[PDB]
Order: structure tokens, then C-alpha cells, then sequence
């Protein structure tokens, strides 16, 4: 078992920026952020392979976001720029035991509890 | 024995490939598990550098025959498991009818409790509008027999077979495989009698996987010795 502790997010209006952070109880493989708009399906946002050699961002996250990772602190961070009201959603930290940065939610083993972001 | 006891249950698998086909470079990472008691392999791959420059079906054979089911009467002919945990080198040349060829070198071995297949692939001389670089291959796979003979001189095996790749216009493109497997360790391995592996594969897509990817299921059973 491994626990993910989210922080950050909250309330902003269009154009602003927001930061999310996730701290893992132990070391892990691929780490990613997902989001779920109010009644929509959880979609992948961005993440980093366990080896940090592979970074992937969804199509809608253009170059507006940056994920970085810290294998010593066991944390993945996300920073959001040029926020639009379509970015409103509950953001989830996710991690896998294994290293590969798949993007389906079913490939992830550990989940945060969900952090609200409102633009 | 020792090598075969590593395969009594489910074994995690990691696959890492670096490729260069006509100068177009790419990397693939894959993971899943094998269960040699059923002769069953399940894997998902993603191209971590973007779009894969060749059709996914042309890499199936390159992406762990130690997971074949060998019947009990054929156990002494299972070279692949006998070379474990130290592993074996799998080298191939793959000749696509009237087109280019792949040259692959892989190391298949245990890294901890995971069976890892690390591959380098170079393809050359493909026609940029052939069936391959033109992505005219259907996204499917058929059944093949993999023929195995001992290569006593090289303390390994020689393997050859011909893959049928179905084409979108209803024709078939043959991919002619020549393979040699050599043990990495210096321990003793099983040099088999002539036999073959009956292999069957199925390819699919993960509807939630946003990256270019392949899901592969393989069933592999050894036969040809009474
Ligand atoms: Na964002
Ligand atoms: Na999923
Ligand atoms: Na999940
Ligand atoms: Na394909
Ligand atoms: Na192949
Ligand atoms: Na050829
Ligand atoms: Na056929």
C-alpha cells in the first residue's frame, strides 16, 4: 500500500496560475495528475515515468503546464498557467508501482483523494 | 530444475526497445506478465517518443519465448528456461518480402523478480511508400509455427519462421525471420531436439490510452516431439 497526499489548488479566475503538489508515503514508479470535471470522466493531464526519462502531457495541456518530480522527497508537482474555466475540475494525484508512464486510469495503483480547482 | 522453477507462476515482464528504421529514431516501453504454465503472455507497449514510425504488428516478434508452455515430456527441450536466470541473447534479422529488413539484438534475463527484454533494432532499405513505412498493414496478427533446432557449436539454438502480415488491400506481406539464441551465463543449458512452438497472438487497443500503443496477447505451446 502507498498513500498520496495532495495539497494546493483552490479558487482562481481565468488567466491566473495555480500549483498542485503530491507527496507519496513511499517511493513509487510513474506519477501523474488526472482531472475529473464535474460529471465527466477522469482524464490524464501530465506525468513523469519512474525513471524521469519520459514526460508526457495531454493534448489540451499544450505547453501550459509543467510537471516535475522528486524521487528523494517522493513528490510530484504540477504548475498550471493561463488557466481557463474549462480547467475547473477535481484534480487527482496518481502513481504506479511500476515505471512506465501509461495514461489510462486503470493502469494506476494509488490515488489521492481529489483536490478542487475552480477557475 | 532451477531455470524452470522460476516460471511456475506469474512473472512480471518489462520490455524496452530503442529503434532506428531508415534514420527515423524511436523508443518503446512495455510491461505485463507471463505465465508459462498456460503458455500465456500479456503486454501493453507505448511509444515514448511520439508516433511509432512503423506499424505496430511488425514489432510483435521483437517485443520472450521462455514463457512458452513446454509439455512435461518435452521439458528437456526448453532451452529458453534452462538459460535462466542468467538469460540469453536473442538476435534476429527480419526480411520483409521486397522491402527492408530489421536487425535486432536483445538480452532476455531476470532483473530481480522481473523478466526483462531489452532490445536494439535497426531497420534499413525500406521503401518510404511500401507496406511498412506507408502503414498499409492491418492491425491484427495470425498464427505461426516457430521452428527450433540446436546449434551445438554456438551452445544455443537456431530459430526460423515466416510471419504473414495481412495488408489493407487483401494481400499478405511475408516477414522472414532468422533467429539465434545464445546463453549469457556460462552454466549448462538444454540443447533441444528439433521441434517447434505453436504461437498465436491478438492485438487490441486500450480505449483510455492516449499515447501510441499496442496491447498484445500471445499463446505459445511447444510441440513436435512425441
Ligand atoms: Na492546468
Ligand atoms: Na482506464
Ligand atoms: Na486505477
Ligand atoms: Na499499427
Ligand atoms: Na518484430
Ligand atoms: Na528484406
Ligand atoms: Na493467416
Amino acid at each position: 500500500q502507498v498513500q498520496l497526499v495532495e495539497s494546493g489548488g483552490g479558487l482562481v479566475q481565468a488567466g491566473g496560475s495555480l500549483r498542485l503538489s503530491c507527496a507519496a508515503s513511499g517511493p513509487t514508479g510513474a506519477m501523474a495528475w488526472f482531472r475529473q470535471a464535474p460529471g465527466m470522466e477522469r482524464e490524464f493531464v501530465g506525468g513523469i515515468s519512474g525513471s524521469e526519462t519520459d514526460t508526457y502531457y495531454a493534448d489540451f495541456v499544450k505547453g501550459r503546464l509543467t510537471v516535475d518530480r522528486d524521487n528523494v522527497k517522493n513528490t510530484v508537482d504540477l504548475q498550471m498557467n493561463s488557466l481557463k474555466p474549462e480547467d475547473t475540475a477535481v484534480y487527482y494525484c496518481a502513481a504506479r508501482r511500476r515505471v512506465t508512464l501509461f495514461t489510462s486510469r486503470a493502469d494506476y495503483d494509488f490515488w489521492g483523494q481529489g483536490t478542487q480547482v475552480t477557475v | 530444475s532451477k531455470g524452470e522453477e522460476l516460471f511456475t507462476g506469474v512473472v512480471p515482464i518489462l520490455v524496452e526497445l530503442d529503434g532506428d528504421v531508415n534514420g527515423h529514431k524511436f523508443s518503446v516501453s512495455g510491461e505485463g506478465e507471463g505465465d508459462a504454465t498456460y503458455g500465456k503472455l500479456t503486454l501493453k507497449f507505448i511509444c515514448t517518443t511520439g508516433k511509432l514510425p512503423v506499424p505496430w504488428p511488425t514489432l510483435v516478434t521483437t517485443f520472450v519465448q521462455c514463457f512458452a508452455r513446454y509439455p512435461d515430456h518435452m521439458k528437456q527441450h526448453d532451452f529458453f528456461k534452462s538459460a535462466m536466470p542468467e538469460g540469453y541473447v536473442q538476435e534476429r534479422t527480419i526480411f520483409f518480402k521486397d522491402d527492408g529488413n530489421y536487425k535486432t539484438r536483445a538480452e532476455v534475463k531476470f532483473e530481480g523478480d522481473t523478466l526483462v527484454n531489452r532490445i536494439e533494432l535497426k531497420g534499413i532499405d525500406f521503401k518510404e511508400d511500401g507496406n511498412i513505412l506507408g502503414h498499409k498493414l492491418e492491425y491484427n496478427y495470425n498464427s505461426h509455427n516457430v521452428y527450433i533446432m540446436a546449434d551445438k557449436q554456438k551452445n544455443g539454438i537456431k530459430v526460423n519462421f515466416k510471419i504473414r502480415h495481412n495488408i489493407e488491400d487483401g494481400s499478405v506481406h511475408l516477414a522472414d525471420h532468422y533467429q539465434q539464441n545464445t546463453p549469457i551465463g556460462d552454466g549448462p543449458v538444454l540443447l533441444p531436439d528439433n521441434h517447434y512452438l505453436s504461437t498465436q497472438s491478438a492485438l487490441s487497443k486500450d480505449p483510455n490510452e492516449k499515447r501510441d500503443h499496442m496491447v498484445l496477447l500471445e499463446f505459445v505451446t511447444a510441440a513436435g516431439i512425441t
